[PDB]
């Protein structure tokens, strides 16, 4: 051994072990806490602590065990904590009540002059507290295997002591940099303050620092304009273009703090105010009740305020900015004048009412900015971009505030364990963002998913889920993930039908949150290309989801994605599925199981609350047969042999192994291509029925109803519905003393696919004639009820196919019987 | 039943209560609040200091912060990569630009002529320092997708411009010239090319939508929260187009004939040719729209609406081919002869008369009839 | 030796560029007039326009390219109204055809045909092609006028380059071959003689031509010469003269040192082996260096490259090359397992203290910021608890 | 396993219970004689309740051997270390493991 020392001089030696710090840092990067413990055994506390105060280290050393650290111990918490510092869940508490915009003091009545230090004082956002383990390694191994463990947590350090420590270190360099020496520690100004304002910034941002120390540390960036009631501080001492990098980072810092108090107290504002307004219609609606019938009409012209949704009664008792009368905006002088001076204080805070010193954080970013952009032609871009965001933000105060508020929320005190559980579990979806799917990332992905749901937060709360963005999060994973590996199978299936289940029941949550998923149709529709191999929820399911049962959003549906659907499904009736293939199962041409979902999709975005879309009908109908080969093969124009000829086909190769499967099982043999192609048809001609236009439109004689139609009628003859509806099922039959012998519902023909037909024939063509009611009676109808009845006994009365019947009559049979 | 049902606010809770007050507050009071910082940060960004203290003998004086902003926004422009990144920063600065650039009884000759140095002396601060450079490679680096980084550059091109600069016109024009790049042009090609028109599909898709009426709570739902679908990029197709006038504006023989043909550049495109395309398919719209309104007796609100949109957007049109020509090019006055122009102006023609015919007949649309 | 009409990226690409011959030496370079027989040499694979009586329109070898065969004319329109002839001019002629502007019609001069597109066949449709084979016919169709467009200099030198690289390592290629497995004894090589000489100045050219901008040049410079440098490597990619390079890295790597290659070449031809190996991984990174789809042609064959990181002839050129593609390319860092960890670590254990062998490490572990957690798991078992 | 070798005599009276809270300072260091784990490292002594299976084997049946104060070397075979698995990272597989243990208090 030597001197680590001794790598000022043993230059091979310096630069591979600088690497190796490089490496260490590297295989812990990006919150690998397990790795991160590892560390702890070859660099440890000690040799770190020790190193941060060596002054003789070589620079590139002591940068690399500044950085290793930071990498070990501070750089997941940092960054979590960062993800969270952009939002603002401001719980309402006393605390949050006695937030104030300006310090209680006296310097100015209105708006005192004088700002708080920033960062220091109270803020009762919520963010997650930071969780660590010790490093140890004696500890008794965990028995659960891979992939079950809780995820590890970053090795714990004594933080008040690094604390401390860290500000020692700024002090000393403060002075240093003043005294000018020629031996600079770690050999240069950059060496020496790059690192220990690297720290002072993690830590800041992990809010670790006290209130005392911020002051000090504020007083080190600035003596004079941040005293309280060396005389060189950092921001005038002549440094490199890096350490005004760190410096722009501190800077940084602290203005978000003050957009922080900004918003916290607009909303303790919020709070009282909104509580006198409402206590004022209170009041006024008990006189209103009181009036007796002063003036019926009078009574009617204050009475629509109330009748009126809370939004608009907020906005009209707010609307007198610019002055109003009693009858404009009923709220009183006093409220009034309330709501005028905190305006005018709020834009004071900003800045916007309208010296050589600084003396505000503001002034002071803003003459160092300017101050440094004159004195020299910075050659660092990211120090331009720092240096010309803090400068925007600075001017431009009120801007930030408006484009902040979005992002604010304020929720009542017993929400707050359960937003918080919540913000913990998406902080932990939000790291998954940077790091590639595996298998214990997945379980992770899948759990936070599960405590999501459960919460109850995620259900009273909606708007502040948009607001948190978590749908964007969620469909990134699903897409990252999706993206992955895309030409070959989909890893993580589990984790993708977790993203339905997730997104795909986020959208029925709220109308708005179905807008907000909606808006992303295109990339759902582009991501859904290949799937099926899930056999849980997709991106389609997502899509269908996002649309189902909003005739607002059915109208704003596009053609072009209406155009990418129709294409995937040509796409699916022209070849086979590789999956299929590759599992074994006889090449028949084409994807029916594909198909089946498209034409699943297509329904739900032509149907909507029981009534056709035309607009859409029209355009999907046009684009189905400007593509012949959607139709499937049966449907097709030469070769096609008829939907019958095809049910009956389908029914041939469902009863004939070695052409239904593999013939070499999480759903028992997954998929039977004869129920895959009496499915495709059904669907297929459920969409078909549902693009029928309207009854009401037959009626009145449009064009464009009778045109379509006059189509849908050419590509269904009414001899094939009758004959797939007369087709016979197979009922479940007692034999061998107690073998109850029931079909297979997944592999055979079910009532399911007769439903579609006898919606097609119902909308399409209709029951009009008494001859053809008494026919289709006679061979199809009559005999499935007779089935079902007779299926009424004790043994099959609660069989699947049992069910199924009862289903298909009593949603598809009986009430046409009954309408005619 | 709502109209016996009660909402009072007062019966709301406090948090839901304070986040409505929270949503209105913003849009009431502080996005109404109107403060103007752009002309005190150029300002002050474009004073420099102690230059004469450091006493610098270097005749290439250091940039002054907002040259040196404008460097590093045509830095990250030239940046070669896939495509342009949506930047806040870059569209807040080219927003603060371009406002400062104003252009602001019967007031006097010499205020007119005082106002037109001061608009000169801002549109200088500006382009003495590169940003006309910056607009078109910004435009050349959006590569022909629509968004807000491309919108900000038109509008700050357009603020820089007015007027006719002859100045700016030629920095532009001797970039151009000196880069010989076919960016640009390909850029505002396909710019162009997804400018949108009058859709009677997406009017009716929204007629519909409006006559839907949500039953719950209006305010509390979505209360249909639906943007205008009908020529939603009006606004910037009339950018594009007053910033292609501009650049010809003043007779500008040299740009007439650029955006015609690029001589130095490997392949050219006809800008004149791509504006009279896209005025065809605006004429084709239109004269849809009418057909479209041809048996109603009167025209409703939003059909008006979309009427002046779509009149406002030829009219600018109308105004750049009128720029492009006049002087006169006669090479553009050749390509114009050449080319489907005349189709339009057929269509024009008869959309012109026939909506005189029917808008004379009633009152309730003068403007609608004074704009035509 | 078959012509499409292609409308992918291919209008980008370097197969698509044809060179105008005019059928004269002198004043070849004057302005191209109409019915002006001449020849369309296709410039990457050196092979000209022609029409075979046995297989139609296709591209022949210059040594069956007659002027029967391969003479074509530009026309304005399909009338036939070519019975005027036409005279040399000893000058660069009056200017008739336009680049972008003219519609010009393709006809084959001896037979009279047209230049023409073949009726789409079914099941072409169904796979998807966008490509029309083109053929030769009596009537053609309408829209058969073609649009002359001129390519850059920078095209025209690197198809050109492509055409004589491809030529050269061919023969390359093939003289290894011919005594691939025929010792010489002590006596004959055996075989074709070796292009070694044109080999190595190819190959230091190359490396030059793809050399990367300097870091001390102004921005915009800086950009311009990357994205040419980027198109160039695509050019070549899509040539494949990677592929071509990668075929004589392995033809070369059956021998295991200069003595071995000596005993099937003999000395004068084993005396460059070494250095025709180095400058062979050289120009493999130069191709590859930034250019992410080049890296992540590694995908499919990383073990490749793995296997021979151990070879001491060539140590720190394989050591660059997988430098390149793991920073460039994240499919193969998707792709790494436990054997291609232990193979980077040996090269630490065996070859002594490298920081290169290190950075690799790094750059196995993040890509893009994204973190690899199975990558650092393996570096982090495989290489720190030994000590 | 595991084998105790004292270096430094305890009471000699008062030894751990089960259920008791022992806190220690050790010392870790593989067979070879490399060091990778210490509390003392740290400036925290380790605190572990008998019983509960915190700690491996080694420490279980060790420490147990140990009076108050004494300072001693555990010699702990894989088996009754981490044993085949290897803490990964940090102990490699079937390693022997030698502690210098010194038991401050019990609690």
């Amino acid at each position: 051994c030597m001197d680590i020392l001794e790598l000022s001089e043993r230059l091979d030696l310096q630069r591979f072990h600088s690497h190796t710090l490089s490496l260490y840092r590297s295989v812990c990067a990006l919150g690998n806490n397990r790795v991160a413990h590892a560390l702890c055994s070859h660099v440890d506390q000690a040799q770190l602590l020790h190193a941060l105060e060596d002054a003789r280290l070589p620079g590139p050393l002591r940068a690399g065990y500044y950085d290793l650290l930071i990498s070990i111990h501070l750089e997941s918490a940092c960054r979590s904590r960062r993800s969270m510092l952009s939002e603002y869940i401001v719980p309402l508490t006393p605390e949050t009540r006695a937030i104030t915009l300006f310090p209680p003091g006296r310097s100015a009545e209105d708006g005192p002059r004088r700002h708080g230090l920033p960062g220091v004082g109270v803020t009762t956002s919520l963010r997650p507290p930071h969780h660590f383990s010790p490093p140890c390694f004696v500890v008794a191994l965990p028995a659960a295997g891979a992939t079950e463990a809780p995820a590890r947590l970053s090795p714990a350090i004594p933080l008040e002591a690094l604390r401390d420590k860290a500000l020692r270190m700024l002090g000393e360099a403060v002075r240093d940099g003043g005294q000018h020496a020629r031996d600079p520690v770690g050999g240069s100004v950059e060496f020496q303050f790059v690192p220990v304002l690297k720290l002072v910034s993690t830590l800041l941002v992990m809010g670790v620092f006290s209130d005392e120390d911020v002051k000090q540390i504020l007083k080190m960036i600035e003596p004079e304009v941040f005293r309280e009631e060396l005389e060189e501080g950092l921001l005038q001492m002549k440094l490199p273009e890096s350490v005004k990098l760190q410096m722009c980072h501190l800077l940084e810092y602290f203005c978000d703090q003050e957009l922080q108090h900004r918003v916290e107290s607009l909303a303790a504002f919020a709070e009282c105010y909104v509580d006198k307004m409402q206590g004022n219609q209170r009041g006024r609606y008990g006189l209103l009740m009181k009036a007796f019938t002063m003036s019926a009409a009078e009574t009617a012209r204050r009475t629509r305020e109330f009748r009126s949704p809370p939004q608009e009664q907020i906005n009209m008792l707010l609307h007198f900015k610019n002055g109003a009368d009693e009858e404009e905006c009923p709220l009183p002088e006093e409220i009034r004048q309330e709501l005028v001076n905190f305006h005018q204080d709020l834009l004071a805070h900003c800045g916007i009412q309208l010296e050589h010193k600084p003396q505000s954080l503001q002034e002071l970013v803003s003459h160092t900015v300017v101050r440094w952009a004159q004195e020299d032609f910075v050659q660092s871009p990211e120090l331009v971009r720092a240096m010309f965001s803090l400068l925007h933000r600075q001017y431009d105060g009120l801007g930030e505030l408006l484009r902040a508020l979005p992002r604010a929320y304020t929720i009542s005190v017993s929400s707050v364990e359960d937003t918080m559980s919540l913000l913990e579990c998406l902080g932990q979806i939000r790291s998954l963002l940077i790091v590639q799917m595996g298998p214990q990332e997945e379980n992770l992905m899948i759990q936070s998913i599960g405590n999501i749901m459960n919460n109850k937060v995620f259900y009273q709360h909606p708007n502040l889920m948009r607001a948190l963005g978590m749908h964007e999060t969620v469909m990134e994973v699903m897409v990252n993930v999706l993206g992955g590996g895309e030409s070959k199978e989909i890893r993580f299936p589990k984790m993708v039908t977790s993203c339905c289940r997730f997104l795909c029941y986020f959208c029925r949550i709220s109308r708005q949150n179905q807008r907000s998923m909606f808006d992303h149709l295109s990339y759902l529709l582009e991501n859904s290309g290949i799937g099926l191999g899930m056999q849980g929820s997709t991106p389609l399911d997502v899509a269908a989801a996002s649309v189902i049962d909003n005739n607002e959003l059915a109208l704003a549906l596009q053609e072009q994605d209406l155009e990418k659907v129709v294409s995937y499904l040509a796409g699916c009736g022209l070849q086979s599925c590789p999956m299929l293939l590759a599992k074994g199962y006889p090449d028949i041409g084409w994807n029916p199981c594909g198909g089946e979902r498209y034409l699943d999709f297509l329904r739900f975005a032509v149907f909507v609350n029981g009534e056709s879309v035309e607009e859409n009908a029209n355009v999907v109908v046009r684009l189905l047969i400007r593509k012949p080969e959607c139709f499937g093969p049966a449907l097709r124009g030469e070769g096609g042999s008829g939907l019958l000829a095809a049910i009956e086909e389908a029914i041939r190769i469902s009863e004939d192994p070695a052409r239904d499967g593999p013939g070499v099982p999480p759903e028992e043999n997954r998929v039977h291509l004869g129920h895959a192609i009496m499915s495709f048809y059904a669907a297929l001609i459920d969409l078909l029925g549902r693009c029928a236009p309207e009854t009401h439109l037959i009626q009145a004689g449009k064009g464009e109803a009778l045109r379509i139609r006059a189509i849908l009628r050419s590509l269904v003859p009414l001899d094939d519905l009758v004959g797939i509806i007369s087709l016979p099922l197979q009922i479940p039959t007692l034999g061998k003393d107690g073998a109850l012998v029931q079909p297979k519902m997944s592999a055979s023909f079910v009532p399911d696919h007769k439903a579609s037909m006898v919606l097609f024939l119902d909308r399409v063509y209709g029951i009009e004639n008494q001859d053809f009611l008494l026919h289709v009676l006679d061979v199809g109808f009559l005999p499935d009820m007779r089935a079902a009845a007779s299926l009424d006994t004790a043994t099959f009365s609660t069989t699947e196919m049992a069910l199924a019947l009862n289903r298909y009559l009593c949603l598809a049979v009986l009430p046409l019987i009954t309408k005619c | 039943v709502a109209c016996f049902r009660m909402t009072p606010l007062y019966n709301l809770p406090t948090h839901r209560a304070c986040n409505m007050f929270l949503e209105s507050y913003k849009a009431s009071w502080i996005l109404t609040e109107d403060h103007s910082f752009e002309d005190r940060m150029i300002d002050d960004l474009s004073k420099a200091g102690e230059q004469e203290e450091e006493e610098e003998e270097v005749e290439e004086k250091k940039p002054d912060p907002l040259h040196q902003l404008v460097l590093h926004f045509s830095r990250t422009a030239l940046t070669e990569k896939s495509k342009l990144d949506e930047d806040y920063l870059y569209m807040a600065y080219a927003d603060i630009m371009a406002k400062s650039c104003h252009l602001e009884v019967e007031v006097s000759f010499e205020e007119k002529e005082m106002e037109k140095q001061r608009l000169l002396y801002q549109q200088s601060r500006l382009h003495n320092r590169g940003a006309a450079e910056m607009v078109l490679q910004m435009i050349s680096a959006c590569k022909g997708e629509t968004g807000a980084m491309v919108s900000s550059t038109l509008k700050l091109g357009i603020s820089i411009l007015n007027g006719g600069n002859a100045e700016v016109q030629q920095k532009m024009l001797d970039y151009l010239k000196d880069k010989k790049e076919v960016g640009f042009f390909q850029s505002i090609q396909a710019l162009m090319q997804t400018c949108s028109v009058l859709d009677l599909n997406a009017f009716e898709r929204q007629n519909k939508a409006e006559g839907l009426g949500m039953v719950n709570e209006d305010g509390t739902v979505i209360n249909r929260q639906n943007g205008e679908k009908v020529m939603a990029d009006d606004e910037f197709t009339q950018d594009l187009f007053r910033f292609l006038q501009l650049l010809c504006e003043g007779h500008n023989n040299d740009f007439q004939n650029y955006l015609r043909t690029q001589t130095g550049n490997t392949t050219t495109i006809n800008i004149i040719i791509c504006t009279v395309d896209y005025l065809l398919r605006l004429q084709e719209s239109i004269s849809d729209f009418y057909w479209y309104y041809s048996g109603k007796d009167v025209i409703e609100e939003q059909g008006k609406r979309n009427f002046s949109k779509a009149m406002s957007v030829a009219k600018q049109v109308f105004n750049s081919l009128t720029e492009y020509i006049q002087g006169p090019c006669t090479g553009n006055q050749q390509s114009l002869a050449h080319s489907r122009l005349w189709d339009a102006v057929v269509g024009f023609l008869h959309v012109f008369a026939h909506m005189m015919m029917k808008l004379a007949q009633d009152s309730s649309q003068i403007e609608l009839l004074k704009e035509l | 030796r078959l012509v499409y009409y292609e409308g992918g990226p291919v209008c980008t690409h370097a197969r698509s560029l044809w060179r105008l011959e005019p059928l004269r030496i002198s004043w070849s370079g004057s302005h191209l007039r109409w019915g002006q027989p001449l020849r369309i040499r296709h410039v990457t694979t050196g092979r000209y326009l022609g029409l075979t009586e046995d297989q139609g329109l296709v591209v022949v070898d210059a040594s069956k390219a007659h002027t029967k065969a391969t003479s074509f004319c530009f026309r304005i329109s399909k009338e036939k109204l070519d019975v005027a002839p036409k005279r040399d001019v000893e000058g660069m002629g009056p200017p008739e055809i336009k680049y972008g502007e003219s519609l010009c019609f393709v006809q084959h001069v001896a037979s009279g045909l047209w230049l023409t597109y073949a009726a789409p066949d079914p099941k072409a449709l169904r796979l998807g092609v966008l490509k029309k084979k083109a053929m030769l016919h009596q009537e053609g169709h309408m829209d058969d006028a073609l649009s002359l467009t001129r390519c850059q200099q920078e095209e025209s030198q690197a198809a050109r380059m492509i055409y004589s690289t491809a030529g050269l390592y061919n023969q390359f290629i093939k003289g290894l071959d011919s005594f691939s497995g025929k010792p010489r004894g002590s006596g004959p090589p055996a075989g074709s003689a070796l292009p070694i000489e044109g080999v190595i100045l190819s190959l230091q050219d190359l490396i030059g031509y793809f050399e990367p901008p300097s870091e001390e040049l102004q921005h915009e410079e800086k950009q311009t010469k990357l994205r040419s440098l980027r198109n160039r490597q695509s050019l070549f990619q899509e040539e494949g003269m990677l592929s071509l390079v990668l075929n004589c890295i392995d033809r070369l790597n059956v021998y295991t040192t200069a003595a071995h290659f000596a005993e099937f070449a003999g000395e004068e031809a084993a005396e460059s082996w070494k250095e025709i190996v180095n400058l062979l991984y050289e120009l493999l990174a130069s191709l590859i260096r930034g250019n992410r789809t080049n890296c992540a042609l590694f995908s499919t064959n990383l073990d490749w490259l793995v296997s021979k990181l151990d070879r001491l002839e060539a140590s720190s050129g394989i050591l660059e090359v997988l430098y390149c593609v793991l920073i460039e390319s994240p499919e193969v860092l998707n792709i790494i397992q436990e054997n291609h960890i232990k193979s980077i670590i040996s090269l630490l254990d065996k070859h002594g203290r490298n920081h290169k062998v290190l950075d690799v490490l790094c750059s196995l572990c993040v890509c893009n910021g994204v973190a690899v957690r199975s990558n650092q798991d393996l570096i982090t078992e495989n290489l720190l608890p030994g000590r | 396993g595991v084998q105790v070798e004292t270096i430094s005599p305890g009471d000699g009276r008062t030894f751990p219970k089960r259920g008791q809270t022992c806190v220690v300072h050790y010392t870790g260091m593989l067979e070879d004689g490399k060091k990778f784990d210490s509390s003392r490292d740290r400036n925290k002594p380790f605190k572990f309740t008998l019983g509960k299976q915190e700690v491996i084997r080694g420490w279980e049946e060790g420490v147990a051997q140990m009076s108050v104060g004494q300072r001693a070397k555990l010699i702990i075979s894989s088996d009754y270390a981490y044993g085949a698995t290897g803490h990964p990272g940090i102990i490699p597989p079937h390693a022997t493991l030698v502690f210098d243990v010194e038991l401050l208090k019990l609690e």
